[PDB]
């Protein structure tokens, strides 16, 4: 019986910043979700909607995969009806989803001593996002009463923030990789079911 | 990582002044410290923000030409020389470090508010006669 | 407002018994899930064991008959029992405060931290 290959998303080598999320679309398998519960790695798994034991139960059209590395603090900000900057202007799930989300401490593989800047969030933005939107644009953002063209000065600011990771920084500090699961259930045959 | 604010005093209009900020812990190989403000009535603002090279200086329009920011070659100790002050800029003063942001292979040094990552315990400065 | 204190621990020989014990205060420790969670130097954040609100208690393959996990009741201190300590075990312990109250088995959310202290287990 073919497998969902959950390996391909969790241990993937290079996990994407935030602003650019990658979602990959998982469909036409069957995947056990009892090798998720069962583990000591994640420190966080939350679900919504729906109730953990039912997973093996229930059958959906298509599983989205996404994920993206945040800060420890910031974790609290995936899940429906949070605010903050990164659920405001970075990835901003719907009232009513349905799914779970899975975290745990990758402090062994995105920190370095002296930093780790390849990760970036967003910072501004004009208007608060609209859930499940990647808006990667990287145009100055004007934030004071001066013009700007391009030029960063004090009113003029680049719109992405690096998240500087270092092994020192406390737990509440360190990286966290995420990946949140998304259950749609279209009108199409259901071929994601439990392995029973 | 300890910030230490020193120097606050009262002078007379068009006096001087010179802030100090201790920076101690901080292993992360580019960082900015900027210079906020905060006076009664108002929120805090941006007045200076200064690379760990301290190469790039950037000034708020109202300070412009009257504030220079510098760092010491044999601490690391950032310094905010204000000459020619004037009775609204009393407030109280923060210093506050974040990391730099790498992209593209170009880094950029700023001081946005919300991004800051740690700020001192500020002191009081009053210009009054 | 929450703080978590760990004490305990040390040079302790191999089969020796450690009882650690975390203390919180600035919130109602009655209904929400603590745990005790293993950082061995060289890799990420390993979840031991913890207990739920309504005594549901969670051990992990590793540590499982090793360990045992008590919550106090009229006090705000969990206390974590480990026997016959074998030099794997080396490494930092934390207390964390679950961010949602009357949890059940699979839903674990670690928000709050401790300034976990060091085991030595040295011979």
């Amino acid at each position: 019986t073919n497998l969902c290959p959950f390996g391909e998303v969790f241990n993937a080598t290079r996990f994407a910043s935030v602003y650019a999320w990658n979602r990959k679309r998982i469909s036409n398998c069957v995947a056990d979700y009892s090798v998720l519960y069962n583990s000591a790695s994640f420190s966080t798994f939350k679900c919504y909607g729906v109730s953990p034991t039912k997973l093996n139960d229930l059958c959906f059209t298509n599983v989205y995969a996404d994920s993206f590395v945040i800060r420890g603090d910031e974790v609290r900000q995936i899940a429906p009806g949070q605010t903050g900057k990164i659920a405001d202007y970075n990835y901003k799930l719907p009232d009513d989803f349905t799914g779970c989300v899975i975290a745990w401490n990758s402090n062994n593989l995105d920190s370095k001593v002296g930093g780790n800047y390849n990760y970036l969030y967003r910072l501004f933005r004009k208007s608060n996002l609209k859930p499940f939107e990647r808006d990667i644009s990287t145009e100055i953002y004007q934030a004071g009463s001066t013009p700007c063209n391009g030029v960063e000065g004090f009113n003029c600011y680049f719109p992405l923030q690096s998240y500087g990771f270092q092994p020192t920084n406390g737990v509440g500090y360190q990286p966290y990789r995420v990946v949140v699961l998304s259950f749609e259930l279209l009108h199409a045959p259901a071929t994601v079911c439990g392995p029973k | 990582v300890q910030l230490q604010e020193s120097g606050g005093g009262l002078v007379q209009p068009g006096g001087s002044l010179r802030l100090s900020c201790a920076v101690s812990g901080f292993t992360l190989d580019y960082y900015a410290i900027g210079w906020f403000r905060q006076a009664p009535g108002k929120e805090r603002e941006g007045v200076s923000c200064i690379s760990s090279s301290g190469g790039n200086t950037k000034y708020a329009d109202s300070v412009k030409g009257r504030f220079t920011a510098s760092r010491d070659n044999a601490k690391n100790t950032f310094y905010l020389q204000m000459n020619s002050l004037k009775p609204e800029d009393t407030a109280v003063y923060y210093c506050a470090a974040i990391a730099a942001t790498y992209y593209s292979g170009s880094y950029y040094f700023q001081c946005p508010h919300d991004g800051m990552d740690y700020w001192g315990k500020g002191t009081q400065v009053t210009v009054s006669s | 407002q929450v703080q978590l204190q760990e004490s305990g621990g040390g040079l302790v020989q191999p089969g020796g018994s450690l009882r650690l014990s975390c203390a919180a205060s600035g919130f109602t420790f009655r209904r929400y899930l603590m745990g005790w969670a293993r950082q061995v130097p060289g890799k990420g954040l390993e979840w031991v064991s913890g207990i739920y609100s309504d005594g549901s208690t969670y051990y992990a393959d590793s540590v499982k008959g090793r360990f045992t996990i008590s919550r106090d009741n009229a006090k705000n201190t969990v206390y974590l029992q480990m026997n016959s300590l074998k030099p794997e075990d080396t490494a930092v312990y934390y207390c964390a405060k679950d961010r949602m109250d009357g949890s059940t088995w699979p839903e674990r959310d670690f928000g709050s931290w401790g300034q976990g202290t060091q085991v030595t287990v040295s011979s």
